[PDB]
C-alpha cells in the first residue's frame, strides 16, 4: 500500500534549485534504497541517485556530479531530491523507486527547464 | 581501472570507525570489489551493497582480521580458496536481500 508522489515541478532556467519529495504512505519505512529515474519523452530509463539503506552514504551519476543531491527525513516518509545550477538539458518527468517487491515507480512529477 | 581508481589511501581514508570498535570499509554503489581493498589486511567489518555480478576473489584470504561481512541486496559467487578461507575465519554476516536469488 505503499505510494511515492512526487512534487515540486516548475519553470526555470539554469543555475535553479528544486526539491522532489518522494513522499511515501502506508507505515514508516523511510530507510530503504531509494533508486531515482530520470525519463525525458522518447528515452527509456536512466538511474539518476541511490541512497544506501544505512542512509549515511550515497552517490550520483558522474553528469551531475557536484551539483545533484538527495537526502531524506524519515519524520514524514519523504525523500527530497535537491537540485542546483541544473543544466537546460534536465527537463524531464523524474521518478523515485524502492525495490521491496517491486521497483515501484511513483506518478511522476514534469519539471520544465529552458 | 575501478580497482586503479582506489589505492590503498583512498580506502585508508574511508575506513570507519563503527559502534562495535572496529575497523569499518564501507563500499556502496560500486560495480564490483577492488581488489585494493584487500591489501589492507586490518579491516574487521566489510560492508558491501548493490554489488551486482561479483565473484569472490581467492585474495580475501589476504584479510586475516576480517570478521563481518555485510551483503546488501547483492549475489555473490565465490571461489573455492576464499570459500575454504570463509568457513575457517568468518565470524558475522549481514544479508540484506528482496528476492531468493540474492
Amino acid at each position: 500500500q505503499v505510494q511515492l508522489v512526487e512534487s515540486g515541478g516548475g519553470l526555470v532556467q539554469a543555475g535553479g534549485s528544486l526539491r522532489l519529495s518522494c513522499a511515501a504512505s502506508g507505515f514508516p519505512v523511510a530507510q530503504e534504497i531509494m533508486t531515482w529515474y530520470r525519463q525525458a519523452p522518447g528515452k527509456e530509463r536512466e538511474w539518476v541517485a541511490a541512497i544506501s539503506s544505512i542512509g549515511d552514504t550515497t552517490a550520483y551519476a558522474d553528469s551531475v556530479k557536484g551539483r545533484f543531491t538527495i537526502s531524506r527525513d524519515n519524520a514524514k516518509n519523504t525523500v527530497y531530491l535537491q537540485m542546483n545550477s541544473l543544466k537546460p538539458e534536465d527537463t524531464a518527468v523524474y521518478y523515485c523507486a524502492v525495490n521491496v517487491g517491486f521497483t515501484y515507480k511513483g506518478q511522476g512529477t514534469q519539471v520544465t527547464v529552458s | 581501472n575501478l580497482n586503479n581508481e582506489w589505492t590503498l589511501d583512498k580506502l585508508r581514508q574511508r575506513l570507519t570507525k563503527n559502534a562495535q570498535d572496529k575497523l569499518e570499509l564501507h563500499l556502496f554503489m560500486l560495480s564490483g570489489i577492488p581488489d585494493t581493498v584487500f591489501d589492507l589486511v586490518e579491516l574487521e567489518v566489510l560492508k558491501l551493497e548493490l554489488i551486482p555480478d561479483v565473484t569472490i576473489p581467492p585474495s580475501i584470504a589476504q584479510l586475516t582480521g576480517l570478521k563481518e561481512l555485510w551483503l546488501y541486496h547483492t549475489a555473490a559467487k565465490i571461489e573455492a580458496p576464499a570459500l575454504a578461507f570463509l568457513r575457517e575465519n568468518l565470524r558475522a554476516l549481514h544479508i540484506k536481500f528482496t528476492d531468493i536469488k540474492e
